[PDB]
């Protein structure tokens, strides 16, 4: 019997967890602009510390790392079935509890709120999805090339290139 | 005896002629008109002359980025707000219908009397010749063909041949 | 295309030409 | 129906559920009636109880079959022309090997597109144009080019008179309901003057444009566009422009001559088509009767007198409703249309009418199978809607007590005769050969039935073709050779490529085939006679004429009380006749190439595609399959990678098609039920299937889609097997 | 490299193919086109199957014995878009044929007599629910599994 | 002339304008790529 | 269709491999092949050896009666 728009908490937090981790996304990007030098897929290895003892490996710098970010991140599942996060700023965002405009059901369109200061992530939406779509372009254009812009001498026309594979 | 045919969305065909034709009248005095020697020849060596090209298929995104909004945000909302689901007012929407656009919205309208009626005499002007383009570039847009097809020597196909006189092109006027 | 002079110099030409006697047909026979 | 009659609207009837028997598909939403719908589309019993209409449609979508054989035609016209190699051909013959198709190189493609004569890559034929085509009093690509449109233009206005009726506000009764004239017309002119017409256009332009073909020549160094008009001077080679006589009559001299016709009967030397210094005669001496015919006659009269003891009372008055059936004036016709048309597929093999047949072996038997598909195809059709009469087509019973309430009166009699008729046939018409293997295969020889075992001594001869081709010599004036070169007596010398006909041999391994066929025709007929003659009541079921001819079948009772009706009577004796026909095609290419077919070279050592293997080795029923399908076939189960090649990959499916009519045919019904909703239930658990209440097939289309498949499977099969052992040797 | 041979970068058996086979495609000495403009065998059809030399991009492909190419995909060596890239691709496509499936028919049995509006078809292909395939982010994968087709509806 | 919840109907076998076609674009993409059996991709 | 179109190659042939397996973990010591924990040695059984699969369940390729025949697409 149950018509149309449902969904309650759902997936409006899947977006702004993919713009929040796009955004910080390509400030992965960022560095090598201004004074450009190093980048592309750089297969970074990071930022590496000092220089005593590593070479090449020291093993995985990674899933070691993993384990302590899964119980932190099953708490947002430990939050979004049952609200519970102290700030309280996604799962329906701040201004303390309110929001239970959708969060006991009956969204049906509700744009939402929230934070005691002024407005708010509303034009950090925005920036949620230009970031959210940029990865799109980010890698997108890698495939063929690596680089952004100059000035009028023989760049900003296009000349001559290589196109997709065949 | 008679086809059962007029669309009734034959409403839409027409407004959809006041596109390809008037369209049409920025082609037909544009082309037509040249201006053979003004003083005498185009030399266009400028946003062209040396700069690697200019155009071609760049030309499409430049040309019908802001076409696309142009005409994409045309008939979407000619007048048709409302927009919503069930039942028939019979195009195969008028969802507007009864429905003006918002009732007690803002400024929807242009102008009085409860319409978006431009007035009554208007009928004068874009009935005839503008609505002829219709049926003037119905056999002017068909000089198409005369205009160029016998492609001029270079290029005869499947060697069928068939006839020989002479050539046949454009430039205005015709032996005979 | 591209144009370096001048669409001509001396304009189109004898490609119709016929001019003093027109002549062939009106004439031939 | 309803909306709207009746006077009021124009407006069309495109929108609200059915139409088709009245509790009709009912709002109530189902599958079957979308096979109805399709099947007994045509039909009457419904469309309205008044004859009228009907015969006002028939007479309309009749037209648009003239019309498509019209758009047909048209693309094989062009098609012969454009897509050449009929050009590249003529000049070229007994050398060529011809085609109109080819692919287009998309996907594999291009594999079916392999050398065929005049310098190009191509798909073959077995459909002999290139050689009707030969007429062409004239020569030139472009022109069939025109011949093409002249086919095109009857269409479009041959396919308007079909507008200009049913659609137009209709003729009526009379028109058709006073037959008193109908083939008084048709046969006298058109019959008459086409064979006539056809005549003048027959020695006029293609007689002389190929009189002078026949030894070398390129086209236009012959045959301009129109140089045959009143310049009766070309005309002068092949015959006087009349010289001194005047409407033909006689107070006329022969010192040396006798026009045209000078009757030929044999076969061109360079050109075995048989001569046309005949053709043109023959037509004539057609046309005349159709010319004086057509003239009887106004009915009743002829038919309404001989009568007799036994013989038929009802004779007399043999239907008023002979202007009032159609379903009986179309059976009557499909057994004459029909049977007159594989009466053409042996007058053609055994007398060629066409330039270069024979000679071109496998563009004159794919012939002699489809035409001979058709002169049987059409026959248990001639059957059905007898069934179709016998069943319903008349109001109430007005018709009575006559030739056929005669018949009928025997019924149980007419059919008890012929049926032991079949097995007296069988027992010597085919356990015969299972003699053989059982005691050829047991071994002794002595003993078997071979051509030379039991008593037959090296001849065949004295019978009737040994006084056939020998009959020049009676009332018979005569000419050189016979009238059919496979004829017993004299003659030999025919082609200069490969070979055509000559005698064709018999006794045993002819003597027995031929006997098979009696059999076989037989027993086919019993099913198909029983059948409609039995149509409407018995002693199975009385109560046995309550819906239509076909129906399922009565009901689990009386024993039985399933196949019954007469659809299904025209079911089972189509069964048979694929049989009827696709061994008597199994005969011919046995024998054509077992015997004649093969060919010349020094003292004319004729060498056939099989040295008369024949012989002792058909009479074993495996020699069918060791001589025959295990045999030839090779060739089909070689043919990968080639040209033709769509034939051997044809043959698996097709074989495959064949081998999936079981299915249809050997299974219940219910059954394909009980599974579609195991089926229908996992459909509605994601919420899927019920609108439109999907349902099993209706008892008899499950026939219908046996048989159909059975056919087009069992038949492309050798469709296949041929074209595969003509093409390439042979 | 597993059961069969190695690619193309060497694969003998899988030469020869190349080479008798086709190119008796050959064949015809001549037959005649010293200059004319159809008989196609000539240009491609060969060498559309044909410049694919000694490279046909170069795909590793298995290629056993007679050097016809096997399908491993088990994923490793080189072998893996042999079935998923061409597999995930066929689960796609369909799926965005039925998701549509329940969906030009979901949207039916309802307003007023809807029994067979589907001999005639509403919107044709659907022209609505359409995209809601593309327009498949997620979708089935939960809203299938939890609501609307729900273990109620079940 | 059609905006929001389904639009006009369409015959039988338009399916015979959608297998022919439709389907027929696809032979239109098996010749510019005239070949299969695994796929480069973009 | 891809024979008698011309075309061996084209022909689409998936090699069995799920069955061949069965048999690299048996004996078929065809032409080596490691196996990640086989290799066709260092690890072998270890737990088992000069007892039980001794000559038998060691036929191999055997053209002639290897009991397992070497199976392809
Ligand atoms: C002069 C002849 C001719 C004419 C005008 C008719 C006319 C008629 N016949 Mg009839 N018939 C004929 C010859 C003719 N027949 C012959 C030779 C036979 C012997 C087979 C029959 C056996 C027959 C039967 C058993 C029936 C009729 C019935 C009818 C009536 C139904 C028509 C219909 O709905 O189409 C029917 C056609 C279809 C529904 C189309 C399906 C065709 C399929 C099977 C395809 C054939 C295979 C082919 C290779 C497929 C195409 C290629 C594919 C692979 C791409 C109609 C009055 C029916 C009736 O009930 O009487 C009122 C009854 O069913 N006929
Ligand atoms: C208080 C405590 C604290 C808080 C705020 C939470 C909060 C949460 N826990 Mg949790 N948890 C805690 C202590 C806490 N936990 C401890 C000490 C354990 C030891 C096992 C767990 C083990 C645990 C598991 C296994 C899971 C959670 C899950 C959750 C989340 C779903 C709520 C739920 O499943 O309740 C349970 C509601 C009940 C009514 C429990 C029923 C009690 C019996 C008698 C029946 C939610 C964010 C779930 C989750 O987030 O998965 C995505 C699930 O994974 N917790
Ligand atoms: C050689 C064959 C042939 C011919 C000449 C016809 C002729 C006809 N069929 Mg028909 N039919 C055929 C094969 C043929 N059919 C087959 C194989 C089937 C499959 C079962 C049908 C199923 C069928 C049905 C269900 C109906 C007809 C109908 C008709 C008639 C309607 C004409 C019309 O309304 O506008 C002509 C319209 C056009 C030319 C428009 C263009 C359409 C395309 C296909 C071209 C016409 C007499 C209708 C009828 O009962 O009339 C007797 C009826 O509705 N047919
Ligand atoms: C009797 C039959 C009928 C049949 C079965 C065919 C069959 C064919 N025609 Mg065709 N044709 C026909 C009547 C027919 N035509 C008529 C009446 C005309 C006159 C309008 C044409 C004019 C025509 C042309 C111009 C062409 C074909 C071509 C073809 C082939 C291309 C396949 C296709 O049409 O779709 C895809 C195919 C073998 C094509 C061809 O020959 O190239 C391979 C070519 O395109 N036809
Ligand atoms: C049905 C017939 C067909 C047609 C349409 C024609 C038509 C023609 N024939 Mg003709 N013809 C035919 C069959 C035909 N023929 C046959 C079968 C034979 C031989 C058996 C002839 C032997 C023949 C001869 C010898 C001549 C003609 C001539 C002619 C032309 C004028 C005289 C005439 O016959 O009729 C019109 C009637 C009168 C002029 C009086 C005319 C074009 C003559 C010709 O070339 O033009 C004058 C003349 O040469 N025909
Ligand atoms: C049933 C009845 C009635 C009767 C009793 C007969 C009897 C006969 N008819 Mg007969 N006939 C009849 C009605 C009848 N006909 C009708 C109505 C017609 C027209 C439809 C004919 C057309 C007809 C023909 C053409 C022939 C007969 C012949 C015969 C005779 C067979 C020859 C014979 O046995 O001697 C032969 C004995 C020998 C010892 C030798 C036989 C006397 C045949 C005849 O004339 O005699 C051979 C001839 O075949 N009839
Ligand atoms: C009786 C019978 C048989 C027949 C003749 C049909 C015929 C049809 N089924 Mg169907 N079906 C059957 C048994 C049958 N089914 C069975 C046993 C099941 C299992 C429950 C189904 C489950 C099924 C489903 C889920 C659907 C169909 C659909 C259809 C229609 C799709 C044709 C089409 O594309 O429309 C014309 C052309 C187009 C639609 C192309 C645009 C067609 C009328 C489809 C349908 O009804 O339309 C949505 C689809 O809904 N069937
Ligand atoms: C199909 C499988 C399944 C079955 C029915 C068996 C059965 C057997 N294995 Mg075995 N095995 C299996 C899977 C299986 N294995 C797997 C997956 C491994 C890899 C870890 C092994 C590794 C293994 C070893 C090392 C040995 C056996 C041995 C044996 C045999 C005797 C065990 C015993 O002594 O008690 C027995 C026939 C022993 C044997 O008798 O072989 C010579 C011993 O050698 N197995
Ligand atoms: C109009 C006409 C005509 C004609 C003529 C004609 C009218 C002719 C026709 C003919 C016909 C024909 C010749 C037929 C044909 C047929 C066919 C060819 C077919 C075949 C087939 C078969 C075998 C079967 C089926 C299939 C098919 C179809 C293939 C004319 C008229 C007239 C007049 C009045 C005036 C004066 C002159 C005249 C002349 C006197
Ligand atoms: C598997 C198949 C097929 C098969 C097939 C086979 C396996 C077989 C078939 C067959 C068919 C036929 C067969 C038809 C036809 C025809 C014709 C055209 C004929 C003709 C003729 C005539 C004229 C008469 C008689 C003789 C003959 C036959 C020659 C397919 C499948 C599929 C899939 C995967 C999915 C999707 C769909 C498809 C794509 C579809
Ligand atoms: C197999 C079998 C069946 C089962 C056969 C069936 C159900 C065939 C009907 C299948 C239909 C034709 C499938 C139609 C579905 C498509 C047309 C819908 C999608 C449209 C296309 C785009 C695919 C019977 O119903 C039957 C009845 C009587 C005697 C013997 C048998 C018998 O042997």
């Amino acid at each position: 019997l149950a018509e149309d728009p449902e969904n309650l908490r759902w997936f409006v937090q899947a977006e702004l967890v993919n713009g929040r981790w796009a955004m910080l996304g390509v400030a992965g990007m960022l560095l090598p602009e201004v004074f450009t030098s190093i980048g592309i897929i750089n297969v970074p290895k990071w930022y590496a510390a000092g220089k005593e003892e590593y070479f090449a490996s020291s093993s995985t710098l990674f899933v070691i790392e993993f384990i302590l970010s899964h119980y932190v991140e099953i708490r947002r599942w430990q939050d979004i079935k049952n609200p519970g996060s102290v700030n309280q700023d996604p799962i329906f965002k701040q201004y303390s509890l309110p929001a239970g405009e959708v969060g006991y059901p009956g969204g049906i369109f509700n744009p939402l709120n929230f934070a005691p200061t002024l407005e708010a992530k509303e034009k950090e939406i925005a920036n949620g999805r230009l970031m959210l779509a940029f990865l799109g372009f980010i890698i997108q254009h890698n495939v063929t090339g690596k680089g952004p812009f100059d000035n009028l001498l023989q760049h900003i026309s296009d000349p001559w290139h290589n196109t997709i594979v065949q | 005896s008679d086809p059962e045919s007029l669309r009734w969305n034959v409403q839409a065909e027409l407004v959809h002629s006041r596109w390809a034709m008037l369209g049409a009248a920025g082609i037909f005095i544009p082309e037509f008109l040249t201006k053979l020697g003004i003083l005498n020849t185009p030399s266009w060596y400028t946003a062209g002359e040396q700069e690697y090209f200019t155009d071609t298929t760049t030309l499409f995104i430049v040309e019908l980025v802001f076409i696309g909004w142009a005409e994409g945000r045309r008939w979407a909302d000619i007048l048709n707000p409302g927009c919503v689901n069930t039942d028939p007012i019979f195009p195969n929407n008028k969802l507007t219908g009864t429905d003006v656009g918002y009732p007690g919205g803002l400024w929807f309208d242009p102008l009085g009397w409860g319409s978006a009626s431009p007035q009554k005499l208007k009928e004068l002007r874009t009935k005839e010749i503008k609505n002829g383009r219709l049926a003037m570039l119905a056999v002017m847009g068909a000089w198409f063909q005369h205009i160029y097809t016998g492609t001029g020597p270079i290029d005869n196909l499947f060697a069928a041949h068939l006839a020989d006189p002479h050539a046949t092109i454009f430039a205005a006027f015709t032996p005979k | 295309g591209v144009i370096e002079e001048y669409l001509e110099k001396s304009k189109t030409n004898k490609e119709l030409n016929d001019k003093k006697r027109l002549a062939t047909t009106g004439a031939n026979f | 129906l309803v909306d709207r009659d009746p006077i009021k609207t124009s407006f069309e009837q495109w929108a609200k559920p059915g139409h088709f028997s009245r509790t009709i598909a009912k709002g109530p939403d189902t599958t079957t009636w979308i096979w109805n719908l399709h099947a007994d589309a045509h039909d009457f019993d419904s469309h309205t109880s008044d004859l009228e209409e009907i015969s006002r449609k028939v007479f309309s979508a009749h037209f648009g079959q003239l019309s498509i054989i019209f758009l047909w035609l048209s693309g094989m016209y062009f098609h012969g022309a454009r897509f050449s190699n009929y050009e590249a051909w003529l000049n070229d013959p007994t050398h060529i090997g011809p085609s109109a198709q080819v692919v287009w190189p998309i996907v594999g493609q291009e594999i079916l597109n392999g050398d065929v004569g005049g310098g190009f890559r191509g798909i073959q034929i077995t459909s002999g144009f290139f050689q009707i085509w030969r007429a062409s009093g004239i020569t030139s690509e472009l022109q069939l080019y025109c011949t093409a449109i002249g086919a095109l233009v009857f269409a479009g206005l041959m396919l308007f008179a079909g507008w200009f009726h049913y659609h137009k506000a209709a003729p009526k009764l009379a028109w058709f309901q006073d037959v008193e004239s109908m083939l008084n017309h048709h046969l006298a002119g058109l019959l008459g003057l086409g064979s006539l017409s056809w005549a003048r256009h027959q020695v006029h332009v293609s007689l002389p444009i190929n009189q002078f073909l026949n030894a070398g020549v390129d086209p236009k160094e012959i045959p301009l566009p129109h140089e045959f008009i009143l310049n009766r001077d070309l005309l002068a080679q092949l015959y006087p422009s009349f010289a001194e006589g005047a409407t033909p009559f006689f107070t006329l001299n022969w010192s040396k001559y006798a026009d045209f016709l000078t009757f030929r009967g044999g076969l061109d030397p360079l050109t075995g088509g048989l001569w046309l210094t005949d053709i043109a005669h023959h037509h004539l001496a057609i046309a005349i009767l159709f010319l004086i015919a057509g003239h009887m006659y106004r009915i009743k009269d002829i038919l309404e007198a001989h009568k007799g003891p036994f013989t038929g009372q009802g004779h007399k008055g043999l239907y008023e409703i002979l202007t009032t059936s159609w379903h009986a004036q179309l059976s009557i016709n499909l057994a004459m249309l029909g049977s007159l048309t594989i009466v053409v597929a042996q007058h053609m093999y055994s007398m060629p009418p066409y330039p270069y047949l024979a000679t071109d072996y496998a563009t004159q038997l794919s012939l002699f199978t489809h035409h001979m598909w058709i002169g049987g195809f059409l026959i248990v059709g001639a059957a059905a809607h007898a069934a179709i009469f016998m069943v319903r087509d008349y109001d109430p019973t007005t018709r009575y007590n006559d030739l056929l309430d005669r018949v009928l009166r025997h019924r149980d009699a007419i059919i008890s005769h012929l049926n032991w008729v079949c097995i007296f046939l069988g027992f010597h018409s085919f356990g015969l050969y299972i003699h053989n293997d059982t005691m050829s295969a047991l071994g002794r020889p002595q003993d078997m039935f071979s051509d030379t075992a039991i008593q037959l001594q090296p001849v065949f001869a004295q019978w009737i073709q040994n006084t056939h081709a020998l009959a020049p010599g009676t009332t018979a004036p005569g000419a050189t050779a016979s009238t059919s070169l496979t004829w017993g007596g004299g003659d030999l010398v025919a082609v200069g490529n490969k070979v055509a006909l000559l005698p064709i041999p018999l006794g045993t391994a002819d003597f027995l085939v031929h006997h098979i066929h009696a059999f076989t025709i037989h027993v086919t007929v019993l099913i198909l006679l029983k059948g409609v003659l039995f149509a409407r009541s018995s002693r199975l079921i009385p109560d046995k004429a309550n819906l239509g001819f076909r129906f399922p079948c009565d009901g689990p009772g009386r024993g039985g009380t399933c196949q019954v009706s007469a659809w299904d009577h025209v079911f089972l004796g189509l069964f048979w006749m694929y049989n009827s026909i696709s061994v008597v095609i199994f005969h011919f290419s046995w024998k054509m190439q077992s015997d004649v077919w093969g060919t010349i070279n020094d003292q004319g050592v004729v060498t056939h595609i099989t040295a008369g293997n024949f012989a002792q080795s058909s009479i074993t029923i495996n020699g069918w399959l060791r001589d025959f399908l295990w045999a030839q076939a090779s060739q089909v189960i070689q043919s990968y990678g080639s040209s033709l090649s769509a034939y051997g990959l044809f043959f698996l499916g097709a074989h495959f098609v064949w081998a999936f009519s079981l299915m249809f045919l050997f299974s219940g019904r219910g059954y394909w039920q009980e599974l579609i909703e195991s089926i229908v239930w996992a459909h509605n658990k994601l919420k899927v299937a019920p609108a439109t209440q999907p349902r099993a097939l209706s008892i008899v289309q499950g026939r219908a889609v046996g048989v159909t498949h059975y056919l087009l499977g069992g038949i492309a099969t050798t469709w296949a097997f041929f074209l595969a052992r003509i093409i390439a040797v042979g | 490299d597993i059961a069969g041979l190695t690619p193309c970068k060497e694969s003998k058996q899988f030469a020869k193919r190349e080479k008798q086979a086709l190119k008796k495609l050959q064949a015809s000495l001549k037959l005649y086109a010293d200059d004319s403009a159809p008989a196609l065998a000539i240009k491609a059809t060969m060498e559309k199957t044909k410049k694919r030399f000694d490279n046909y991009g170069k795909y590793g492909l298995l290629c056993g014995s007679d050097g016809l190419p096997h399908l491993i995909v088990s994923g490793d060596q080189r072998h893996w878009g042999e079935f998923i890239t061409p597999g995930i691709l066929f689960l796609y496509i369909a799926g965005w044929i039925g998701w549509v499936g329940r969906s030009y028919l979901i949207a039916i049995r309802d307003e007023k007599k809807p029994t067979q509006k589907e001999i005639i078809i509403d919107v044709p292909l659907a022209s609505s629910l359409l995209f809601r395939g593309f327009s498949w982010p997620v979708a089935a994968y939960r809203e299938l599994l939890n609501g609307e087709l729900v273990d109620n509806n079940f | 002339m059609r905006d929001f919840k389904t639009y006009l109907s369409v015959a039988p076998v338009l399916s015979t304008l959608w297998f022919g076609s439709l389907a027929g674009l696809l032979i239109e993409i098996n010749r510019f790529f005239p070949d299969a059996l695994t796929f480069p991709f973009f | 269709v891809m024979l008698a179109f011309g075309t061996p190659e084209k022909q689409i042939l998936i090699e069995p491999i799920f069955a061949q397996w069965i048999q690299s973990a048996h004996g078929k010591t065809t032409y080596g092949f490691d196996i990640p924990l086989s290799s066709t040695n260092g690890p072998a059984l270890n737990a088992g050896r000069n007892i039980w699969l001794p000559g038998w369940l060691n036929a191999i390729n055997e053209n002639s009666n290897s009991l397992f025949l070497t199976i392809g697409p």
